[PDB]
RNA sequence: ACCGAUAGUGAACAGUACCGUGAGGGAAAGGUGAAAAGCACCCCGGAAGGGGAGUGAAAUAGAACCUGAAACCGUGUGCU
RNA sequence: CUACCCUUGGUCAGGUUGAAGUUCAGGUAACACUGAAUGGAGGACCGAACCGACUUACGUUGAAAAGUGAGCGGAUGAACU
RNA sequence: UGAGUAGCGAAAGACGGGUGAGAAUCCCGUCCACCGAUUGACUAAGGUUUCCAGAGGAAGGCUCGUCCGCUCUGGGUUAGUCGGGUCCUAAGCUGAGGCCGACAGGCGUAGGCGAUGGAUAACAGGUUGAUAUUCCUGUACCACCUAUAUCG
RNA sequence: UAGAAAUAGGUGCCCGUACCGCAAACCGACACAGGUAGUCAAGAUGAGAAUUCUAAGGUGAGCGAGCGAACUCUCGUUAAGGAACUCGGCAAAAUGACCCCGUAACUUCGGGAGAAGGGGUGCUCUUAGAGCCGCAGUGAAUAGGCCCAAGCGACUGUUUAUCAAAAACACAGGUCUCUGCUAAACCGUAAGGUGAUGUAUAGGGGCUGACGCCUGCCCGGU
């Protein structure tokens, strides 16, 4: 049967990648909290 | 007579091709059930091949496989014909026995009863 | 369906005393080591 | 810069075969185009190139012990040489 | 008159491995020996692994390496 | 994933039926109207692909955190993708 | 502990020969059998080296294993014309100035980005262990540049 | 419109290109009976991409060997009877393709209808007959069971992904009501939008639910 994740790699990046993220506040938001945290990978 | 965990037809086609590797091998390493099974249907097909004539020619034909056989330099014979020919020839004398099955004991990947099952 | 109590050592031994294996039914070779009865030496 | 685009020659049993066609393979900087490849190879060598075949290739999955890594992504030229010789050895 | 490897940072070797579309969640894992002197050589074995011979104060300190409790798993047998 | 929607693409073996119109032959003052032919309409019919999920059997520490077998509904459409 | 118990995930295999310490399970052969509007062939997404060769058999493989999509070592992807960019726009996204909003921001004009559509020049044959309309051979085409005689 | 050649030789960049790809490599924690868009479309049979057997090509399924107990599961047959079973004919059996006859009540005149119910079919020869063989001739496989009557809903469609597919929702049709356009209604604090690049034969909201015949009395209360 049909699973909930269907990849693709064009959608991926444009919801989760660094320059959606860079395109809000909340996304910077997120961005700084990872990088606080010390996370090797900051985004798609 | 035995199943040997096969269906009607698998058991039949099994039982062909045992016999004539047998005919051709003359001497073939198999499993005690399978060999104890397939000495029956050598013997009949050696018994038609002593009668020799037409007919019984061809109810060996409904037995046999259409294998080739490339004897001593580069002459060729079909297993029916080395039945009725070198195999009858052999056996005109003996009254039926014309297989024997030595037991070799247990095989290493399913503890199997090894046999060989040769022409007298 | 399942198991009330476990089962003791004791009683677990007491099951597997028939779980065993027995000695082959073997008999010395006259001319060609041992030999399992009624079989060839396959080896020799 | 002609020194900066060559890295080092390839040496395989699929480039000594191009190398029997007149065809040299190097490991070139990732950042080049095949027409700088090409003057690149006519600066140094002093020879007439009749073509260039480029490709990448992807940073290789590979580890020591615990410590799995990537190799460095490469760049592949091959030069057809028009006229000339390439005494590599 | 703080902890001493289940403690003390999540982390003594990690925001890693792993999980999640994502925000995010998030481990386990310290100790040979004073010194590598880390077992030449012989034997069984394809190897693994062993028995010797050596090193060492010690090898039941041989790297799954200080100590090595209990559960649990075996071998022998004094009484039954 | 799923629901609805937007833009842009794709797909639907075969068989059946035979609307409106048109032509002819009548019929008429004219027009109705009749018959044949043709014509090829329809959230039309039967039925593969495809889309479903009605019954039942199996599965129920599954092959599978919803499936499989056998039949079953739709299948040019408010279709499926 | 349950226990050497349940299971070992849809099915047709047999024999000969080989290799090996070890073979139902690897290689080769013959026969048999299954799919065939597909269990065949080719594109896309997605994955990302799983591809090839040589070597290996601790772990992984529901058994075995000499084998492997596993391990070690070394290799492999070639384009003016194929698909995309140096072309075009749709939905939608964004948006100089601008409008609105406690802040943060929301909206929107010109403009821009954006294929699932429009435009657009290369074919046949051969060849490797692994690439091929990309490499080679043969024969072409397109754009630009230069040299020897209306554009809009 | 304003406005201001041939020939020969040469040059032509970046990104992707391995491999799997209706799967052992993708999505399913698995070398998982599931899911995954398009393209190519052989022969015999047939209306056909149905059916059965084959071609191209691929594959023998990563546990085996025996035995042939109960019991479970899948499958086949069954004397006499034929729904007596059971909540219920659940399941199974029966029907089934093609060609030719024939076909009721009722009806919105389309239908109902494949109604129902019958007949035929192999092979050989001669030009529709004459023969031949079997228990059986669409000799396998695949291919509607039908009829009478009542309730509900007109109908095709939609629904509780994963115990309910229905009489529930929708529907074409009816009616009431709002709305004169910066419409009403709706989203939004606003700007800006939908309504609509529409304009009362239009747009929103309520109720009813094809069609036929109809839809009575009460305005005291809200
Ligand atoms: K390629
Ligand atoms: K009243
Ligand atoms: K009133
Ligand atoms: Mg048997
Ligand atoms: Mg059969
Ligand atoms: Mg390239
Ligand atoms: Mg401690
Ligand atoms: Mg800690
Ligand atoms: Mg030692
Ligand atoms: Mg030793
Ligand atoms: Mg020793
Ligand atoms: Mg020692
Ligand atoms: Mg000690
Ligand atoms: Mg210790
Ligand atoms: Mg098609
Ligand atoms: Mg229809
Ligand atoms: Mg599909
Ligand atoms: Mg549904
Ligand atoms: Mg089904
Ligand atoms: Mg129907
Ligand atoms: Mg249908
Ligand atoms: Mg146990
Ligand atoms: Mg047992
Ligand atoms: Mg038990
Ligand atoms: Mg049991
Ligand atoms: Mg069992
Ligand atoms: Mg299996
Ligand atoms: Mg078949
Ligand atoms: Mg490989
Ligand atoms: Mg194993
Ligand atoms: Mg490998
Ligand atoms: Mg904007
Ligand atoms: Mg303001
Ligand atoms: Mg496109
Ligand atoms: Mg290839
Ligand atoms: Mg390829
Ligand atoms: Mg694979
Ligand atoms: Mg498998
Ligand atoms: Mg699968
Ligand atoms: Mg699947
Ligand atoms: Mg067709
Ligand atoms: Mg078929
Ligand atoms: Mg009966
Ligand atoms: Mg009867
Ligand atoms: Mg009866
Ligand atoms: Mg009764
Ligand atoms: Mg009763
Ligand atoms: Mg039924
Ligand atoms: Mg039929
Ligand atoms: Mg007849
Ligand atoms: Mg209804
Ligand atoms: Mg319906
Ligand atoms: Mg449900
Ligand atoms: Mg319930
Ligand atoms: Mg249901
Ligand atoms: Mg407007
Ligand atoms: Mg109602
Ligand atoms: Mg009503
Ligand atoms: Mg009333
Ligand atoms: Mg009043
Ligand atoms: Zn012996």
């Amino acid at each position: 049967v049909k699973r909930t994740y269907q990849p693709n790699k064009r959608k991926h990046s444009k919801v989760h990648g660094f320059r959606k993220r860079m395109s809000t506040k909340n996304g910077r938001k997120v961005l700084a909290r990872r990088r606080r945290k010390g996370r090797k990978v900051l985004s798609a | 007579y035995r199943k040997l965990g096969r269906t009607s037809d698998q058991r039949k086609a099994m039982l062909r091709d045992l016999a004539t590797s047998l005919i051709i091998s003359e001497r073939i390493e198999t499993t005690e059930a399978r060999a104890k099974e397939v000495r029956s249907v050598v013997e009949k097909l050696i018994t038609l091949g002593k009668k020799g004539d037409l007919a019984s020619r061809r109810n060996a034909a409904k037995t046999l496989r259409n294998v080739e056989i490339l004897n001593e330099d580069e002459t060729t014979q079909t297993a029916l014909q080395k039945l009725f020919g070198e195999i009858a020839e052999r056996y005109t004398e003996r009254q039926g026995g014309y297989t024997r099955i030595l037991k070799q004991g247990p095989r290493r990947g399913d503890g199997a009863e090894s046999v060989i099952i040769e022409l007298v | 369906a399942v198991p009330k109590r476990r089962t003791s050592k004791t009683r677990k031994n007491k099951r597997r005393t028939h779980f065993k294996i027995s000695v082959p039914g073997m008999t010395e070779c006259p001319n060609c080591e041992y030999k399992l009865s009624h079989r060839v030496c396959k080896n020799c | 810069e002609a020194r900066d685009i060559l890295k080092r020659p390839v040496i395989t049993e699929k480039s000594s075969e191009a190398m029997a066609e007149d065809k040299y393979t190097f490991d070139v900087d990732t950042r080049v185009n095949k027409t700088q490849v090409k003057m690149a190879v006519e600066e140094i060598f002093n020879v007439k190139v009749a073509s260039v075949n480029i490709m990448n290739y992807k940073p290789k999955k590979k580890r020591m012990g615990r410590y799995q890594g990537y190799t460095n992504k490469r760049r592949k030229a091959i030069v057809t040489l028009k006229e000339g010789s390439i005494d590599l050895f």
